[PDB]
RNA sequence: GGGUUUACGACCUCGAUGUUGGAUCAGGACACCCAAAUGGUGCAACCGCUAUUAAAGGUUCGUUUGUUCAACGAUUAAAG
């Protein structure tokens, strides 16, 4: 996971989704793109 | 299914020879000996020059005021010559080689003694003011894409607009301004010096009209 | 249809859909036909048996799949929609199959 | 509306449609002329989170939310009555909309906080520990923000943050 | 835990007070007030 | 190649092909193997060209 | 004592903030929400070059063919497509596909509004001159997921087993 | 396994890369393709590239379908140059007719594509006049007694000034 | 590994004789010219220069319809050229 | 964004706020060294590198220098 202040996705099958009040950049190919909203 | 709209194709606009920016000095070939005072009223208030469209179609408009040297220089020129197609595209610049100097002391240095030394050169942008003015036979949706990143790293808040942008938002910005609600505004209070409101503000707001604030502008204020 | 195409059907008999052309309710039937024959459904598996039985008055619309587990799936498709068939269809052969 | 029947007869599974008979509206309504469902029948800056039988016109039984498109509703009024129905769920009304688990009702837990008027969930909000002075103050938000446009018959605005 | 660094309403970062409602009202009365005060004075 | 077995001929730098041989086994589950001899010369590539002579500074004393 | 321009903002007065606040902008709000108003008169839509091409090419085809046999367009593979191109065109009977938006309405406004629950999914025009429909169901026997939905043949619109018996008979 | 597309030479069918490793990941041999591919290849000139498609099956077997010789090469055949031109449009390559477009599209409509689709020989013309004027090479209507050598001459000097600059460039690159 | 040697043996005369590049098989067999009195005329009846345009075609026909979406093609890929994924 | 070094101004004390290092005592913050739970790795395992949450407990013994620092010896799960 990498804690960002700007999410944005890096393949086209990054989802964004919002849990625990942030936002979640989640990736199932590469799973390098975590990404989180801080 | 889906009916085909025609692509914009351009044909009269005539890509010059050296599209890509050129380069600037750091300090001018006949570099200032006396050195000058920082005057602010090159930052403060609206942009008198430079504001429209010469040759280009697209631009780098600053909403603010700053300084830029040397470093945003080749930040902007070594981005948009490596971003940009030199065979359908073509770059300008819109402001000067940087001329003003800026004095600076070392550390360890009391105050007073007399005036620093000459550092580096600046160019003064005020607000309203476009930066660079591109052209050719490219569209919007790219070139705004790829100016963006420049708008961002540039010191004042900046934006990628165009001839068709920089219309729009003034119709807006005049339709606002006319259709506005309350009979009170901060212009007509400032010219009737209502309330003895001339104690508190300054006589640059009569003419800024609320809108420019030191080196800031906010547009969403009528 | 890429659901079926990953799923892996080559653990399927027979399956055929009959309906009549001449109806009101025939778009997700032939929706569901269109999506278990598309061409990756084919390439996943060659050794099953695809049927469109085509009648005039019949006003019934039905999908049968016999698969190799002895089960067979009847599903009466009148009203119901062709995503629904088609996730119904597929949760039933990945739990018995 | 339309219901999935499954039935299960020696490794054999019937799924049928059976389409039932659903109520309609209303004869007359008392602004016929509007497109949208609330803004036609004057339910615009009416309703709330108690108002409870407007809200359950558009539910699914186990607390869903109906689609725009089945709807008719404008957009604005939808977000509207989609926050509405989250802080009814989070209020507590709505006792009939919920999944039936006989498995997990079972095993009881401590007990529901008595809540109303809640914006976030009960399970991703952490609590304020510096509170901040009275210049800089964390406040608490309660209520939606986007019923701040509520007739207001006390003509005091609506504390969205206290 | 929050401390204003100098003074209360001098130093560079000065006290975040806001503008309330009842100072809105206030100023738009005499600004109204003032409005018909400039009308008498026009003839 | 011949068959499942293919040879490739490469150029590769003295000074860089130290440590091979742990390597390429490692990388191949241990079924691959090379051989090599001395080529040619050509100029060196900056970076080490910068390394060397800061060793042979350092080894004279004086930078 | 802080310059005329400054970076932190230059935190105003208190007599510029309240006039700020009472200078701020209000916008025109209506007396009813124009969105779910009554929405204005229709602005209505003029036919392009396409369309018309397309419906010239429909009545072109209703007019000077004889049989016209409507089928479901099966997604299979581009090769197995040729192959059934060619194996068609042995016969001299070709193809078309026309997008629904374009085959309703001009279906619906001709003799031929029997044929709308036919034209629901994907479709598939076989235009023949002078109809054989006995190699045409031959040709279709050997695809099983290939069904014949109806069609006219001179002015006569059949089902499957109306086809079967004009190939028959 | 499924279809993999190759364009290897008549006779000159190496078991190696790259067309070995791929085969070899498959599962079937490289040495039996090899000795299928010259087999039913040995009546062609030995030298021509021809595209063909292997048809692998999940039980390690495969079938072959050989098409018409490259159309590249037959346009480089008819023109008599071996390499095609490097900037086209700004350069000539070679020379060709519009006979031997027609020849050309004679004897490679007898391929999978065009044995598929029903076209008339016009679409392959056109298509055999896309490719030519892709190459570079250009194509008049009816000029060929000695023009053909006319631009022979030249474009000969052309290449070998162009390779002259190439070595001399190189060695500028060398040098710098 | 190369291309085919046999390439304009007599380049002046037999290339404007007859074409070589004919014959695959082995056994060297080149077919004549056959002058312009076998061939028909769609073969002359036909563009062998620089293609159309657009603001040439009849917005009519379909290859006009062909070239625009070629063209609208060309300017989504020219408009997609900003892909950060 | 913080006010941890130097400097900047001299606002509080020059009818006194006694100034560095050590001994004892530690309190608090987390921008976490270990111990705890995890994500990603060009993470094969032992060793590693970064990110998240977490402060109830610890963070050595010696030679030299007055030394804070600094180099070295031996360890620890670590010598913040
Ligand atoms: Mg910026
Ligand atoms: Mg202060
Ligand atoms: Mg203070
Ligand atoms: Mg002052
Ligand atoms: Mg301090
Ligand atoms: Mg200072
Ligand atoms: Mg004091
Ligand atoms: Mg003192
Ligand atoms: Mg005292
Ligand atoms: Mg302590
Ligand atoms: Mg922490
Ligand atoms: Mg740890
Ligand atoms: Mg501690
Ligand atoms: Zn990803
Ligand atoms: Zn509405």
């Amino acid at each position: 996971f990498k804690t960002k202040g700007v999410l944005k996705k890096r393949c086209r099958d990054c989802y964004l989704v919002k849990r625990r009040g942030r936002w979640f950049i989640y990736c199932k190919t590469n799973p390098k793109h975590k990404q989180r909203q801080m | 299914f889906k009916t085909l709209l025609p692509v914009p194709t351009f044909e009269d606009v005539a890509i010059p020879e050296k599209p890509k920016l050129r380069f600037v000095e750091r300090v001018p070939l006949v570099p200032k000996v006396r050195r000058e005072r920082k005057n602010l009223s090159d930052i403060r208030g609206p942009s008198t020059e430079a504001t429209e469209f010469t040759e280009g179609r697209f631009a780098i408009l600053a909403l603010g005021g700053g300084y830029l040297h040397w470093g945003h220089f080749e930040m902007m020129r070594l981005t948009i010559n490596r971003s940009m197609d030199p065979k359908n595209m073509f770059a300008l610049w819109r402001v000067p080689a940087p001329f003003k100097p800026i004095t600076r002391k070392g550390m360890g240095q009391r105050m007073g003694g007399g005036k620093g030394a000459i550092d580096h050169y600046v160019t003064p942008v005020k607000a309203g003011r476009l930066i660079v003015e591109m052209g050719g036979r490219c569209e919007f949706k790219e070139v705004q894409g790829f100016l963006d990143l420049v708008a961002h790293k540039l010191p004042f808040p900046a934006k990628a607009v165009s001839r068709e942008t920089l219309e729009k938002m003034r119709k807006d910005q005049e339709e606002r301004e006319r259709n506005n609600q309350n009979p009170w505004t901060f212009e007509r209070i400032a010219t009737a010096n209502m309330l003895g409101i001339r104690k508190v503000l300054s006589p640059y707001d009569l003419t800024h009209k609320g809108r420019y604030w030191g080196k800031f502008y906010t547009p969403e204020r009528v | 249809a890429a659901a079926l195409a990953r799923l892996g059907l080559r653990a399927v008999k027979q399956v055929r859909v009959q309906f009549c052309p001449f109806e009101k309710n025939v778009e997700s039937t032939r929706t569901f036909l269109q999506a278990v024959s598309s061409e990756k459904v084919r390439c996943t598996n060659l050794n099953c048996s695809v049927i469109a039985d085509v009648r005039h008055d019949g006003s019934e619309p039905c999908v049968d799949v016999l698969f190799g587990d002895g089960h067979r799936l009847i599903m009466r498709g009148a009203h119901l929609t062709a995503q629904e068939m088609l996730t119904a269809f597929a949760s039933h052969i990945q739990a018995r199959g | 509306f339309r219901e999935v029947v499954e039935i299960l007869d020696g490794k054999t599974t019937i799924i049928e449609g059976r389409i039932t008979e659903t109520p309609q509206e209303s004869p007359n309504p008392p602004n016929p002329t509007g497109q949208c469902p609330i803004c036609r029948w004057n339910l615009k800056h009416k309703y709330n989170y108690e108002d409870v039988l407007l809200l359950s016109q558009f539910i699914r039984p186990h607390g869903g939310m109906l689609p725009r498109r089945i709807t008719g509703l404008c957009q604005e009024e939808h977000l509207k009555i989609e926050e509405c129905v989250k802080m009814a769920h989070r209020a507590g009304l709505l006792p009939n909309h919920r999944p039936k688990l006989p498995e997990g009702f079972v095993p009881k837990s401590k007990p529901r906080l008595n809540r109303y008027l809640t914006r976030w969930s009960p399970r991703s909000v952490k609590p304020i520990y510096n509170k901040g002075h009275r210049w800089n103050k964390v406040r608490m938000p309660v209520g939606s923000p986007l019923l701040k446009d509520n007739v207001s018959y006390s003509g005091r605005p609506l504390l969205l943050y206290h | 835990r929050n401390r204003i660094p100098g003074r209360q309403w001098i130093g560079k970062h000065r006290r975040p007070r806001p503008v309330s409602a009842q100072a809105k009202q206030n100023m738009i009365r005499r600004l109204e007030t003032e409005a018909e005060n400039q009308y008498w004075l026009s003839r | 190649g011949v068959e499942d077995y293919f040879t490739l001929y490469a150029d590769v730098p003295l000074n860089d092909m130290f440590g091979y041989s742990t390597e390429l086994r490692s990388c191949t589950e241990g079924k691959g193997e090379y051989t090599m001899e001395y080529s040619r010369y050509q100029p060196c590539l900056p970076s080490t060209q910068e390394d060397v002579i800061n060793k042979y500074l350092e080894a004279t004393g004086q930078l | 004592g802080s310059k005329a321009v400054t970076r932190h903002r230059r935190v105003m007065h208190f007599e510029r903030q309240k006039l700020m606040a009472v200078t701020e902008y209000i916008p025109p709000k209506p007396t009813i929400n124009p969105r779910c108003l009554p929405p204005p008169p229709t602005p209505p839509q003029e036919e392009t070059g396409l369309v018309r091409l397309l419906r010239r090419e429909i009545a072109a085809v209703f007019r000077d063919n004889r049989m016209i046999a409507v089928c479901q367009h099966v997604a299979l593979s581009a090769e197995d497509k040729l192959l059934l191109r060619h194996q068609l065109r042995k016969h001299k009977i070709l193809m078309k596909i026309f997008p629904n938006q374009v085959l309703k309405p001009f279906l619906e406004e001709s003799k031929y509004q029997n044929l709308l629950p036919l034209f629901v999914g994907h479709n598939l025009l076989l235009v023949s001159e002078e109809p054989k429909v006995k190699e045409m169901v031959r040709i279709l026997k050997g695809i099983p997921f290939l069904p014949l939905l109806g069609g006219c043949i001179d002015d006569t619109i059949l089902s499957r087993q109306g086809f079967i018996n004009y190939s028959k008979l | 396994s499924g279809m993999i597309r190759a364009i290897v030479r008549a006779g000159q069918a190496r078991p190696g890369p790259p067309l070995g490793p791929i085969l070899g990941q498959r599962g079937v041999s490289i040495n039996q393709f090899c000795k299928e591919f010259n087999e039913k290849t040995k009546d062609i000139k030995e030298g021509i590239p021809l595209p063909t498609k292997i048809f692998v099956k999940p039980d390690r077997t495969f079938e072959i379908k050989i098409g018409q010789p490259t159309v590249s090469y037959f346009l480089k055949a008819a023109a008599g140059i071996e390499k095609g031109a490097r900037h086209t449009g700004k350069e000539v390559a070679g020379l060709v007719t519009l006979k031997h477009v027609y020849e050309i599209a004679r004897v490679k409509a007898q391929d999978d594509a065009f044995a598929l689709q029903d076209v008339p020989l016009s679409s392959v013309v056109r298509s055999i006049i896309g490719s030519a004027r892709s190459l570079g090479i250009r194509v008049v209507k009816d000029l060929s007694s000695e023009e053909l050598a006319a631009f022979q001459k030249e474009r000969a000097l052309f290449l070998a000034a162009q390779r002259e600059a190439d070595l001399a460039a190189q060695a500028e690159a060398a040098k710098k | 590994e190369a291309l085919k040697d046999p390439e304009v043996c007599t380049d002046p005369f037999r290339l404007t004789t007859h074409a070589m590049g004919v014959n695959i098989y082995k056994e060297g067999q080149d077919v004549v010219l056959k002058p312009d009195s076998e061939y028909p005329e769609w073969l002359f009846e036909m563009n062998v220069g620089p293609p159309k345009k657009l603001e040439e075609l009849d917005p009519e026909t379909r290859e006009y319809w062909r070239l625009l979406r070629k063209h609208n093609i060309w300017r989504h890929n020219r408009l997609s050229k900003n892909r950060k994924f």
